[PDB]
């Protein structure tokens, strides 16, 4: 699958692939804002005939309580194109970007406590860690858990 | 507050209304306007007036707010004031247009007002008035040269007009400024940078750009689009041996990218298939965990390196039990030899993998564990749907079901394979299963509704949706709220295929709405993308917008829209379904729905012949000759387009000239260049026998030159022989609904025979079986 950086004319098919996998659902002009504010920061995943299986869409944090900091604001892959490791990939690449582009020393991310595929992805194969419980945060009443990834070592083999 | 002339105490007391307005004080600001209004000598006064309409329009009063700003306007039309307010007030319901006439008008009575200015800019460029908006941004750099925003709304008005060397000029002059300023953000620079580069590039002034990339680069942070237009650059400029480099440093920082093996091919220019493969392999042995490098020479490779990189490609995705093997490999299958090789190689593999658990009898390596197994039954299953051998694949499918029926994904190809095989009810109900093995899934979720929507089964799809579906309100409404496409499209589709005409046009007309919706949605950026210098980005949404309903989602739903509002053509805020299938006049609405393809989809054969239905009922015979012409252009040889040609040949022959003698012959002119139409329709059966869609093209065409040969209409149109180059599901349903249609007259005779000599062909077909 190729995966690649993502442009405008790429979000109404993100904003489609969205609706297809998760619950957390967006309007296009919050897409808009994303790629509008921070366009080097989402990536995308599509296969032969441009359609896509995948993607990330990222932003940096806009009132940053300490460093500035990327957030995770959407991260879905299709099952169909499961276990080829392009939630990794996809990941890789925002953090990079956030890196070179704003000088990020992190990347945070909420889910479900109960969302055990989620929290064994961002724990398991992407290092994410807990850090901070938002309570009530869903509209449905769920508590979230909020989950850093460090992008200081990354930074550094970057400048190497 | 110039253009009002008002003694001190109501001087002081109107701009009170102004400051409430600006604060959101709407119930102070009213009363402050009432006091104002009371006094006899001002009762009339307009600025007041179209003050305390504006202020109301912000209550939601709009019919009130329209009396007053324009009974207050009419007092006096020389008022700024009143005129800005007027094309304030029509501004908030979008009325873009007549809200520039009220600015313009506004600035006759003062001249340099800075709040105007901007206001009737945002709206130029929002309507793409471009010549206007460069008029405007210029007045406002004149009067604010100090302010970046002034400079970056000149440099995109010539940008946007093409004039890329202006654009250029304005660009360095405003990046000068910039350097200097201690202000700067490095991340605004960085995209002034890009966006001044990349208008040097759009001009063509290629090593001009790459002079420039190269002085700023350092003070460039977005490294990807430094490195991407760097070898773009580099090749444009023959710098093949540099580009070749930049590619290299791409495809490291990210080896999943098809853009830069196809860089590295341009720079490398391999003249032969090994020299090109070379590229490939060296990128596996530097990046092993890609899967990119390891697929794209599938592609191209043929012979028996084709073979050994399958079978390299396999063995890797097999034994890691990765599902989408077969999905990455589908491009493949448009090569019937390749397919061949692909069925013996993985055929093999299954057979060699039952009498010992190796891939090849002579491999070395530790025993295959059983799940390898597993993934190429799998792999047979959906390789033996796509081949058309729905039964011999539905073995497959079931024996991996037996051995691991936890696997979510044998049930969606299970029901692959029978929607495939024209049996979406049973498709349904294998994604019902698929869908309850995991609850959490809302992908899964969707595929069963979709299936379930297929199936005309569209209160349970409701239903299934419900389940991921915000829990305030039914779920049809939220998917409306959240934009959801591929709901309302399939949906129209679901009632237009139960005759629900009505239904499916308030479906249509809701994704209408939508991409209304986000056409206005950039509306609030032109500002925005002013402070943040995202100017790459912007005008890329500005370009986005201006070829929006090129998606895929509109032209879906048009042309359901437009089949419907044909057949209630022939037999005859709130969408009702009712009321919109009632509309008095049906084929303009249809119009409305195809003047966007006509702009913005002249790719498509069907958005001219679809104008062509409309306008051979329309009468319109200049319009249906357009619409021919430029679907002949796309395929000659289309069968809806012979249908379309043979119908538009014999109208001008046969009956209502009712235009002038040149109208009335052209057509004789034009159509005897591109002699007679019963022969014009035997010759392209003539050149075209073989193929079924363009022999039942003419089958339906010789009933309509006469009812007597409608025998052999008959027999030409219901062939089944393997000779036949597309003789499939779709198309033989095609033939049998052309015999109920009546296009066939009356051959529910030979309807039957077709209909069980269609059953024994696809067995699993609904439309062909049994009472
Ligand atoms: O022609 P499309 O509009 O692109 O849609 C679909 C669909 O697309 P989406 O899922 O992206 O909305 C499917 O699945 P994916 O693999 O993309 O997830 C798919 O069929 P299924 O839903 O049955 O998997 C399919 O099928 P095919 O492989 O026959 O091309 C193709 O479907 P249509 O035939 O309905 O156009």
């Amino acid at each position: 699958m190729n995966i690649r950086n993502a442009r405008p004319e790429d979000l109404m098919n993100m904003q489609h692939c969205n609706l297809l996998c998760l619950p957390e659902n967006y309007q296009m002009k919050y897409y808009f804002y994303h790629g509008l504010s921070w366009p080097q920061l989402s990536y995308i995943a599509e296969d032969e005939n441009g359609k896509i299986v995948g993607y990330v869409l990222a932003k940096m944090e806009e009132d940053p309580d300490d460093v500035p900091h990327g957030h995770i604001t959407s991260l879905a892959v299709k099952r169909s194109h499961r276990r080829l490791g392009l939630a990794q990939k996809l990941m890789d690449q925002a953090s990079r970007a956030m890196i070179e582009n704003f000088n990020a020393k992190y990347v945070s991310l909420h889910v479900r406590k109960s969302n055990r595929a989620a929290l064994h992805l961002y724990s398991n194969t992407l290092n994410f860690q807990i850090s901070e419980v938002e309570p009530k945060y869903y509209a449905d009443g769920e508590d979230a858990y909020a989950m850093k990834r460090d992008l200081t070592q990354m930074a550094d083999e970057l400048r190497r | 507050m110039p253009a009002v002339s008002l003694p001190p105490k109501e001087n002081a007391l109107f701009k009170r209304i102004l400051r409430c307005y600006e604060h959101k004080q709407y119930r102070n600001g009213l009363k402050f306007c009432k006091q104002i209004l009371s006094n006899p000598k001002f009762a009339e006064h307009g600025e007041t007036l179209a003050m305390k309409g504006l202020t109301l329009n912000c209550l939601g009063k709009k019919e009130e707010a329209y009396e007053l700003v324009r009974r207050g306007l009419r007092n006096d039309l020389k008022s700024h004031v009143c005129w800005h307010v007027y094309g304030l007030l029509q501004r908030s319901d979008k009325k873009y247009d007549e809200a520039i006439k009220c600015y313009r008008n506004a600035l006759k009575w003062d001249k340099d007002n800075l709040q105007i200015l901007r206001d009737l800019s945002l709206l130029q460029i929002q309507m793409r008035d471009l010549e206007g908006y460069r008029e405007t941004r210029y007045q406002l750099l004149q009067l604010r040269p100090a302010q970046r925003a002034s400079w970056i709304g000149y440099a995109i008005a010539y940008h946007l007009l093409e004039d890329y060397e202006m654009a250029a000029k304005i660009l360095e002059e405003f990046r000068k400024t910039q350097q200097t300023s201690p202000d700067k953000v490095d991340y605004e620079y960085s995209e002034l940078l890009l966006y001044q580069n990349q208008v040097l590039r759009e001009a063509g002034l290629y090593r001009e750009a790459l002079e420039h990339l190269c002085t700023y680069e350092k003070q460039i942070c977005d490294k990807l689009a430094v490195e991407e237009t760097k070898g773009e650059l580099l090749l444009q400029l023959c710098r093949l041996e540099d580009a070749a480099d930049v590619y290299r440093g791409l495809q490291e920082r990210n080896p999943e990218n098809w853009a830069y093996y196809k860089g590295l091919e341009k720079a490398l220019k391999p003249a032969n298939m090994l020299e090109r493969l070379k590229i490939y392999e060296e990128a596996w042995t530097k990046y092993p965990r890609g899967l990119v490098p390891r697929r794209l020479p599938l592609n191209f490779l043929s012979g028996e390196k084709f073979k050994e990189c399958l079978d390299k490609f396999l063995r890797m995705n097999f034994s890691k039990g990765c599902p989408p093997v077969f999905n990455t490999l589908r491009s493949l299958y448009k090569d019937k030899e390749k397919v061949a090789i692909i069925e013996e190689l993985v055929v093999g593999y299954e057979t060699s993998l039952k009498s010992c658990r190796l891939f090849n009898p002579n491999d070395d390596g530790k025993e295959e564990p059983p799940t390898t197994l597993l993934w190429v039954q799998y792999y047979l299953a959906q390789h033996y749907d796509k081949i058309g051998q729905p039964s011999i694949a539905l073995e497959y499918i079931n024996t991996a079901i037996e051995s691991t029926p936890t696997l979510i994904e044998l049930f969606l190809v299970k029901a692959k394979i029978y929607k495939h095989a024209g049996n979406i009810k049973e498709a349904a109900r294998w994604m019902d299963e698929a869908q309850a093995l995991d609850t959490a899934d809302r992908f899964i979720n969707s595929k069963c509704a979709k299936y379930m929507l297929k199936a005309n089964l569209i209160k349970e799809a409701e239903e299934m949706c419900s389940k991921f579906t915000r829990e305030g309100t039914s779920a049809v409404e939220n998917l409306n709220e959240m934009q959801c496409m591929w709901f309302q499209t399939e949906c129209a589709q679901a009632y237009k295929a139960m005759n629900k005409f009505g239904e499916a046009l308030k479906k249509c007309h809701e994704i209408e709405r939508h991409f209304i919706e986000i056409t206005d949605d950039q509306f609030d950026f032109h500002t925005y993308c002013m402070r943040k210098i995202t100017l790459r980005s912007y005008v890329d949404l500005l370009k986005l917008e201006d070829v929006l309903r090129q998606h895929p989602f509109y032209f879906k739903a048009a042309r359901i829209a437009i089949e419907i509002y044909l057949k209630l053509h022939d037999n005859p805020e709130e969408l009702i379904p009712e009321k919109l299938a009632k509309v008095e006049t049906p084929l303009e609405e249809a119009i409305k729905f195809l003047t966007p393809l006509k702009n913005l989809v002249k790719n498509k054969i069907e958005t001219h012949l679809f104008a062509f239905e409309i306008y051979f009922r329309k009468e319109k015979f200049l319009l249906m000759l357009q619409s021919v012409k430029r679907a002949f252009a796309i395929d000659s040889s289309h069968p809806w387009l012979h249908e379309c040609m043979i119908r538009l040949f014999n109208t001008a022959v046969c009956e209502s000239k009712d235009l002038s003698d040149t109208v009335r012959t052209v057509l004789k002119q034009e159509m005897n260049r591109l002699t007679n139409p019963k022969n014009f329709n035997e010759t392209f059966l003539k050149r075209n026998s073989d193929s079924l869609p363009h022999r039942l093209s003419a089958a339906k065409m010789v009933y309509y030159l006469d009812p007597s040969s409608q025998k052999r209409a008959i027999e030409l149109a219901t062939t089944l022989d393997e000779s036949l180059t597309n003789r499939n599901l779709q198309t033989c349903m095609e033939v049998l609904e052309a015999l109920y249609d009546g296009s066939l007259g009356d051959c529910k005779e030979a309807a039957e025979i077709y209909r069980a000599n269609c059953h024994k062909l696809f067995p699993y077909a609904l439309a062909f079986m049994p009472p």
